[PDB]
RNA sequence: GGAGGAAGAAGCCCUUCGGGGUGUAAACUCCUGAACCCGGGACGAAACCCCCGACGAGGGGACUGACGGUACCGGGGUAAUAGCGCCGGCCAACUCCGUGCCAGCAGCCGCGGUAAUACGGAGGGCGCGAGCGUUACCCGGAUUCACUGGGCGUAAAGGGCGUGUAGGCGGCCUGGGGCGUCCCAUGUGAAAGACCACGGCUCAACCGUGGGGGAGCGUGGGAUACGCUCAGGCUAGACG
RNA sequence: AUGCGCGCUAGGUCUCUGGGUCUCCUGGGGGCCGAAGCUAACGCGUUAAGCGCGCCGCCUGGGGAGUACGGCCGCAAGGC
């Protein structure tokens, strides 16, 4: 049901006694393109157990993305350590213009029409974090109206 | 590489028994030949690599059911080592993959030689799958039905989707099964000429059948009176299209004026 | 800064530095040889380099690389210049181009042949 | 200068089947049926996982052999397109059918589009009972097209529209086979055609 | 040039020496006719000028084409130019042979000392196409002068401190003025260019007709919420 | 290695110096742990490096270099 990519895979190194030991790194997005996206970094030894255990976390730390069609309800700017993300929502048929971690993380949320934008560090792995964490602070007209009138 | 149930799935479509001999083309790594040495009784490989052929020696060392012949598989006398491996078995079938470009000709050499087999079982494409078991009345309807029809009885068991390949294929696959009957569906005075006909009937499908008969054939055009008569006095209409006949409609035709 | 500092003394600008002042702001340049010889790359490298020395039509004297598999420059050798630099040499910032003047397009070229020269090779 | 020379090689570097030989690409000899693999010397060895830049070039690319336009002439029409009012992707793939080869193709007048564009500019074709020798004409919606009276007797023209006779044309377009004639009705939708490209690629490859 | 056209012609390259790549490309069959040859042949040109008018408004009469025998029409007509860059990552597209830190490549990272998909050649493949690359200059990417939209403990960045001039900014409660501010009407914002619609060159570039939009400024008339000013009161800032 | 002024935002503990209805309450300083929050991190955290407003000074990659020329100051070294 849910689909998979890879954000990116880095190889990191430790010294110990006369030696370097390396350790593999993955960020995985995974999602349905339905309104609903998770992403996940798992660290292995090797570099398929990297993948199982990143697409392991990815499917628990999952958001829902209030969708309408097919863009963002509303622009948000989210700051993440040194990166920052803009996000504009777009009329049909515009599609998506992202750099690659952006586009990869929408894609999979079913989003087809945004502009987005990089700004400050463009670390992917900030980069990734500052896009989940725009993505679960978006409201809509009903959420807005429920907690104002009530 | 498949899926490792797929190959499952087909090697129960070829209903083979503990007591069946196999024959099959082009192993490779040798996923499919594992999965039937198991089932299988004797497993005959013909295979000309030299380089996935040590994988395939490793592959294959834990049985005594299989093994390999470095022999091309066109360049064979296939009715010897039919003879010569399989004194023991009860029933013969042959479950193979083949390669692309080099998937019709195998086929057709296979039929044509008339082996003492039951069927065949081969993925081949899904369009040329589709091909080869259509009814008469269909739109891909064509040369190669006529081919095959006539050896055997053909039908798709079922389709694999162009997603469970790890290299993700251009194309789509399918799986079709061959039961060989014993002997012809319909007598033939000349085999050859009934085989230049079936070329000739289908050559350009929009025309009609009676301008194809008289156009291609070699020489149609010295004697054209004689096709309309003897069209006519078979009850085929001239001004219909090839594509409708069927086997028996263009067997009389063969018949024909030999 | 405040609003009021910058009303007061403004944003400076950034203003470019040509990386060929030789050319002045020409494509390319006519000038003639001096010293025809070779030179030796940073540490990292090691080879021979081909450096002409050329007087332009401009009141300046350059270095420029050559480029090829061989030259045919004496120290008379009209020459035309072009912008280019080459990293390894420490003080090259141009190159010459083959077969315009004096220097000719290397021969037997096959791939490349926009550059250095080399008229179509006719084969029956 | 359009693209001239081997055919069915795109058929196959594009993976999908781009009807651009006529009715040989019907018969088991497409090359699509055979040798199905990307043309060349390494046209069997694994293929590395396909770049998003790679991707959207690739789906261009299949787009634009389909119509058989040039790059310049493809920008230039989705620069057009991308100005107007609408969904860019409709109003793109609504132009590109406009064209008078396009038409002349999908009438049935030719059966592929490179023989399309040599009857259109030899003059065979005709709009408005007005002689037109433009492949890159735009016909609008209420055009008459029809076949000139001097090329009504040619055997290329009646075998081509003989295999036309009792098949349906496209929603969009209306067809008198006595006549020899048809009529420009509308633009076509987006579901109304079902070439195997996906517009929203091309869009993001141009809006780099 | 188009359609048809082999489980696949030779040559060349690769190879595990079994074939596979160029590749329906070709060779061939049928078909349409860029060029070329005959016969016509333009729009742009109706006025000035005369004829009755009145010497007017009306109505008739001819003369005038560099472009040019050009564009364009009507017949007859032969398959009839393809190049350039790149193929290590950025960035689309891989294999042999030659040389061994040499000859060279290089926009950055860097590649070259026996494997080198990075140099040279060949095969093959991508991109564009009568064009393709290189150099020079401008904007962008550069949120890398940060008004929109950056910063100053340790990365570059708080003056060595105080007093204070100009300047900048400034508590709350009523009023008057209407300078800033906002709104309405009107004049201007030439033509061309930009946008939209339609139309004429066989289409498009190109051109024409029409419709708006437009920062800003002048004139006339309105509003007083905020900034400003002029009056009066208060004590929460400050001073005694 | 932290410009000045004002307002708001949990507390605990030690200490210097005032006042009250005196074991506590209420001002003004000097330190230490820490809510929320901020930071690239170390850390800061009612004595902010938080949330804000007002004004001034300074930055635009390293070296060359606080160097060269010019000007002002000083007897000179030298300083801006
Ligand atoms: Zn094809």
């Amino acid at each position: 049901d849910f689909e998979e990519k890879m954000i990116l895979i880095r190889r990191t190194a430790r010294m110990q006694a006369g030696g370097r030991r390396f350790r593999f790194g993955a960020l995985v997005v995974v999602g349905d393109r339905q309104g609903r996206v998770g992403l996940g970094f798992g660290k292995a030894p090797e570099v398929p157990l990297a993948v199982q255990k990143a697409g392991y976390y990815a499917r628990r730390n999952m958001v829902e993305v209030p969708l309408q069609n097919g863009t963002i309800p509303h622009e948000i700017e989210v700051e993440f350590g040194a990166s920052k993300i803009v996000l504009k929502p777009a009329a049909p048929g515009t599609g998506v213009i992202a750099g690659a971690v952006p586009r990869a993380i929408l894609e999979l949320a079913g989003v087809t029409d945004i502009l987005t934008k990089e700004l400050g560090s463009r670390n992917p792995i900030n980069i990734a974090y500052a896009t989940m964490e725009a993505l679960r602070q978006l409201r809509t007209k009903a959420d807005v109206e429920r907690l104002r009138k009530g | 590489l498949i899926d490792t149930n797929i190959l499952n799935r087909i090697v129960d479509h070829a209903e083979v028994t503990e007591k069946t001999g196999v024959i099959e083309i082009g192993p490779g790594i040798g996923a499919l030949t594992e999965q039937l040495a198991k089932r299988a009784k004797k497993v005959v490989a013909f295979e000309i690599d030299q380089r996935l052929l040590p994988i395939l020696k490793d592959t294959l060392s834990p049985y005594e059911n299989v093994t390999v012949i470095h022999q091309d598989v066109l360049k064979a006398d296939v009715k010897s080592v039919i003879e010569e491996q399989f004194q023991d078995c009860d029933e013969i079938m042959v479950v193979a993959n083949l390669p692309y470009y080099v998937t019709t000709p195998i086929i057709m050499k296979l039929l044509e030689e008339h082996l003492p087999l039951k069927g065949i079982v081969v993925m081949l494409q899904k369009e040329v799958a589709e091909r080869m078991a259509a009814d008469p009345s269909s739109k891909e309807y064509g040369s190669l039905s006529i081919a095959v029809q006539f050896y055997t009885e053909a039908k798709t068991v079922m389709i694999v989707p162009k997603t469970v390949f790890v290299p993700q294929p251009n194309v789509d696959s399918a799986v079709i099964r061959l039961i060989l009957r014993d002997g012809p569906a319909v007598d033939v005075e000349n085999e050859s000429f009934f085989f230049q006909l079936i070329k000739a009937s289908f050559a350009q499908r929009r025309k009609t059948l009676l301008n194809n008969l008289v156009n291609n054939l070699p020489e149609g055009k010295a004697q054209k009176s004689t096709i309309e008569q003897v069209l006519e006095e078979t009850n085929i209409d001239g001004k219909r299209r090839g594509e409708s006949l069927s086997i028996e409609e263009f067997a009389a035709l063969s018949n024909g004026l030999y | 800064p405040t609003i009021n500092q910058l009303v007061r003394k403004g944003r400076e600008k950034v203003r470019k530095k040509s990386k060929v002042p030789a050319l002045k702001g020409a494509p390319f340049r006519r000038g003639v040889c001096t010293v025809v010889r070779t030179v030796t790359p940073k540490k990292p490298n090691s080879a021979l380099r081909k450096v002409a020395k050329v007087r332009l039509t401009s009141g300046y004297e350059v270095t420029a690389y050559i480029p090829g598999e061989g030259h045919n420059l004496q120290e008379h050798s009209v020459v035309l210049i072009r912008g280019g630099r080459v990293k390894d040499l420490p003080g090259v910032r141009y190159h010459i181009v083959r077969g315009v003047y004096d220097a000719a397009g290397v021969k037997d070229r096959k791939k490349s042949r926009s550059k250095y020269g080399t008229k179509k090779p006719k084969e029956a | 200068g359009r693209y001239i020379g081997p055919v069915c090689r795109l058929c196959r570097r594009e993976g999908v089947k781009l009807y651009l030989k006529g009715e040989r690409c019907y018969s088991p000899k497409c090359a699509m049926e055979r040798r199905p693999y990307p043309p060349g010397q390494h046209g069997q060895k694994r293929a590395r996982r396909p770049s998003d830049y790679a991707v959207r070039l690739r789906e261009k690319q299949k787009l634009r052999r389909i119509y058989g336009i040039s790059e310049r002439q493809f920008r230039n029409l989705f620069e057009e397109a991308s100005k107007k009012k609408g969904v860019t992707g409709s109003v793109f793939l609504g132009l590109l059918e406009s064209r008078l080869d396009n038409v002349v193709y999908r009438l049935g007048f030719a059966v592929s589009r490179r023989q399309a564009r040599q009857l259109v500019r030899h003059g065979h074709i005709t709009v408005n009972g007005r002689r037109v020798d433009l492949p890159s004409y735009r016909v609008r919606p209420g055009d008459e097209i029809a076949v000139a009276e001097k090329s009504r007797n040619l055997e290329l023209i009646r075998q081509n529209l003989e295999a036309m006779k009792g098949r349906k044309v496209g929603p969009w377009l209306s067809l008198d086979v006595e006549g020899m004639k048809g009529k420009f009705l509308r633009l076509p939708d987006r579901e109304d055609l079902a070439l195997p490209v996906n517009e929203q690629l091309v869009i993001e490859f141009y809006s780099r």
